[PDB]
Protein backbone atom coordinates (compact mmCIF):
# COMPACT_ATOMS: atom_id res chain seq x y z
CA UNK A 1 0.00 0.00 0.00
CA UNK A 2 2.92 2.35 0.53
CA UNK A 3 2.54 2.13 -3.34
CA UNK A 4 -0.57 2.78 -3.72
CA UNK A 5 -0.43 5.88 -1.67
CA UNK A 6 2.60 6.84 -3.88
CA UNK A 7 0.42 6.22 -6.86
CA UNK A 8 -3.10 8.40 -5.35
CA UNK A 9 -0.80 11.39 -4.80
CA UNK A 10 1.09 10.85 -7.87
CA UNK A 11 -2.52 10.57 -9.63
CA UNK A 12 -3.65 13.43 -8.04
CA UNK A 13 -0.96 16.03 -8.59
CA UNK A 14 -1.06 15.10 -11.71
CA UNK A 15 -4.47 15.13 -12.78
CA UNK A 16 -5.99 18.68 -11.21
CA UNK A 17 -6.68 21.08 -14.20
CA UNK A 18 -9.64 23.90 -14.73
CA UNK A 19 -10.02 27.39 -15.84
CA UNK A 20 -12.10 29.77 -15.38
CA UNK A 21 -13.90 33.01 -16.27
CA UNK A 22 -15.89 35.69 -13.67
CA UNK A 23 -16.89 38.72 -14.62
CA UNK A 24 -17.11 41.46 -11.81
CA UNK A 25 -19.06 44.45 -12.78
CA UNK A 26 -21.89 46.52 -12.02
CA UNK A 27 -22.51 49.97 -14.28
CA UNK A 28 -22.92 52.92 -12.45
CA UNK A 29 -22.51 56.20 -13.84
CA UNK A 30 -24.85 59.70 -13.81
CA UNK A 31 -25.02 61.83 -16.03
CA UNK A 32 -26.57 64.75 -15.06
CA UNK A 33 -27.57 67.33 -17.12
CA UNK A 34 -29.71 70.26 -15.65
CA UNK A 35 -30.89 73.47 -16.77
CA UNK A 36 -28.38 74.13 -20.53
CA UNK A 37 -29.28 72.61 -23.55
CA UNK A 38 -31.56 74.16 -26.50
CA UNK A 39 -34.74 73.30 -27.95
CA UNK A 40 -36.06 75.33 -31.16
CA UNK A 41 -38.20 78.01 -32.57
CA UNK A 42 -39.40 78.80 -35.80
CA UNK A 43 -39.36 82.68 -37.33
CA UNK A 44 -41.91 84.39 -36.90
CA UNK A 45 -42.07 88.34 -36.93
CA UNK A 46 -42.66 89.53 -34.06
CA UNK A 47 -43.17 93.07 -32.95
CA UNK A 48 -43.68 94.93 -29.17
CA UNK A 49 -45.58 98.90 -28.66
CA UNK B 1 -1.78 -1.01 6.97
CA UNK B 2 -4.96 0.09 5.13
CA UNK B 3 -4.68 -2.40 2.39
CA UNK B 4 -4.01 -5.15 4.69
CA UNK B 5 -7.66 -3.80 6.10
CA UNK B 6 -9.16 -3.47 2.56
CA UNK B 7 -7.79 -6.89 1.40
CA UNK B 8 -9.22 -8.27 5.30
CA UNK B 9 -12.52 -7.17 5.07
CA UNK B 10 -12.62 -7.70 1.38
CA UNK B 11 -12.25 -10.97 2.11
CA UNK B 12 -14.90 -11.03 5.15
CA UNK B 13 -17.50 -9.15 3.02
CA UNK B 14 -16.71 -11.33 0.12
CA UNK B 15 -16.36 -10.93 -3.71
CA UNK B 16 -19.55 -8.50 -3.71
CA UNK B 17 -17.72 -6.64 -1.39
CA UNK B 18 -14.61 -6.27 -4.02
CA UNK B 19 -16.74 -5.50 -6.93
CA UNK B 20 -18.50 -2.55 -6.06
CA UNK B 21 -15.24 -0.99 -4.00
CA UNK B 22 -13.31 -1.19 -7.47
CA UNK B 23 -16.32 0.22 -9.09
CA UNK B 24 -16.44 3.31 -6.47
CA UNK B 25 -12.61 3.47 -6.82
CA UNK B 26 -13.16 3.78 -10.63
CA UNK B 27 -15.47 6.59 -9.99
CA UNK B 28 -13.55 8.02 -8.06
CA UNK B 29 -10.92 7.88 -10.97
CA UNK B 30 -12.86 9.22 -13.30
CA UNK B 31 -13.65 11.96 -11.08
CA UNK B 32 -10.60 13.70 -10.37
CA UNK B 33 -9.06 13.24 -13.82
CA UNK B 34 -12.49 14.17 -15.23
CA UNK B 35 -13.29 17.33 -13.53
CA UNK B 36 -14.47 20.64 -15.67
CA UNK B 37 -17.47 22.99 -16.18
CA UNK B 38 -17.97 26.72 -16.79
CA UNK B 39 -20.81 29.54 -16.65
CA UNK B 40 -21.03 32.68 -18.07
CA UNK B 41 -23.16 35.29 -18.45
CA UNK B 42 -24.07 38.43 -21.04
CA UNK B 43 -23.56 41.50 -18.72
CA UNK B 44 -26.06 43.93 -20.55
CA UNK B 45 -27.60 46.45 -18.00
CA UNK B 46 -30.56 48.30 -18.91
CA UNK B 47 -33.76 49.03 -17.15
CA UNK B 48 -36.97 50.69 -17.84
CA UNK B 49 -38.39 53.88 -16.32
CA UNK B 50 -41.89 54.27 -17.43
CA UNK B 51 -43.79 57.66 -17.26
CA UNK B 52 -46.85 58.29 -17.98
CA UNK B 53 -47.19 62.18 -19.56
CA UNK B 54 -49.21 64.01 -17.23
Amino acid sequence: LRKIRAAQNISKTIATSQNRIYLTADNLVLNLQDESFTRGSDSLIKGKK
Amino acid sequence: KAAELIANSLATAGDGLIELRKLEAAEDIAYQLSRSRNITYLPAGQSVLLQLPQ
